[PDB]
């Protein structure tokens, strides 16, 4: 609920947001999911539920222009020690990071954890939440559609998911999703 | 009665339970801030701003 309130910031110039021009209003609550986060640090919950909120929170503050656009404390919640909800949290808001920022070293990062990672479900889940929220799509044009990426995504569903049947069938629909079902079009 | 009357007298008691509910929120609120800033300032920290 106080995800919800957040409306977007009234930046002036790309002014950078820094904590002395914070709104008022974004002043509380973001107090109040430091105090939420950093208590479930101490006293976790039952499935670290409001570890997944105050993640969840924080990427909603970021997508609005409240809180630097940085991906370190999402990147840090992704490790493998982590429960497996904080994780997939975190991944989500990794893959709107790349999605909004258009990111290339993110989507490097996001395709190498696809690669290897000891959970082969959090691999599934990673190229879920890709093909569901993708960093480009077809019609796009974006600076993410190299010979590179297209090369990278067709070793992924050739090889490289050779192991799971459904990393594949999640390689082939990612690469639906990015390129479609003709030839790549931002290619020699 | 004064000269000699000597009945006791005691405090005020504060049993409201709006000032009672006030009291117990930010007692908990006050020491639950106090302890997350003294473990976040004696270890590793993150921070949403640049070095904050």
């Amino acid at each position: 609920a106080l995800a919800n309130s957040v409306t977007p910031a009234v930046s002036v110039n790309n002014e950078v947001r820094t904590l002395d021009n914070l709104n008022p209003d974004v002043r509380l609550i973001l107090e109040e999911i430091t105090r939420f986060l950093n208590m479930e640090k101490l006293l976790p919950s039952y499935r670290h539920t409001i570890t997944v909120s105050c993640l969840r929170a924080i990427r909603v503050l970021q997508k609005n222009g409240h809180v630097p656009s940085d991906p370190a404390l999402f990147k840090s919640y992704a490790e493998y020690g982590h429960f497996v909800d904080i994780r997939i949290a975190a991944l989500e808001a990794v893959v709107d990071y790349t999605k909004v920022d258009r990111s290339y070293e993110e989507l490097q990062w996001l395709l190498n954890m696809i690669q290897n990672d000891p959970v082969p479900y959090v691999r599934h889940k990673i190229l879920n939440m890709l093909t569901k929220n993708p960093p480009f799509t077809k019609n796009m044009e974006s600076p993410l559609c190299n010979e590179a990426l297209v090369d990278q995504l067709w070793k992924l569903m050739n090889s490289g998911t050779s192991h799971d049947w459904r990393l594949r069938c999640g390689a082939v629909d990612l690469y639906f999703t990015l390129f479609g079902l003709s030839r790549p079009s931002c290619l020699p | 009665p004064h000269t000699y009357i000597k009945t006791p007298t005691y405090r005020e008691p504060v049993s409201d339970y709006q000032v009672l509910r006030e009291k117990a929120a930010s007692q908990r609120r006050d020491v639950e801030r106090a302890l997350t800033r003294f473990m976040a300032k004696t270890g590793e920290t993150q921070s949403l701003f640049k070095d904050d």
